[PDB]
């Protein structure tokens, strides 16, 4: 009905600033540390 | 009004509109409606989703 031409333009439905935009095509119209390898009892008991 | 995200059109005014448009229009034109039919599918299953989601979160 509506194809024209071989295009198959037959499936489509039939039936502030105000700007006017066109149809179809819209365009303008833990853990811490122990004391071990801590540095004492490495360098002490004088026991 | 709208069918998908299209508007209806009638027919004596639209045989004309597609009646002016150059074949190197047409792809522009397949590519926009196609931008508008997914962009409602897409807002219509963000509606059903964001139900969904409402109900999960009070489950």
């Amino acid at each position: 009905x509506x194809x024209x031409x071989g295009r198959x333009x037959x499936x489509x439905p039939x039936x502030x600033x105000t700007x006017x935009v066109t149809x179809l095509x819209x365009x303008x119209x833990r853990x811490y540390l122990r004391f071990h390898x801590x540095x004492y009892x490495x360098x002490x008991x004088x026991x | 009004q709208y069918y998908r995200g299209l508007p209806l059109y009638e027919k004596n005014t639209l045989l004309e509109r597609l009646k002016q448009l150059t074949p190197n229009e047409i792809k522009e034109l397949e590519h926009l409606h196609d931008a508008v039919f997914v962009n409602t599918g897409l807002q219509n299953v963000r509606k059903v989703r964001t139900k969904k989601w409402k109900k999960y979160w009070q489950y």
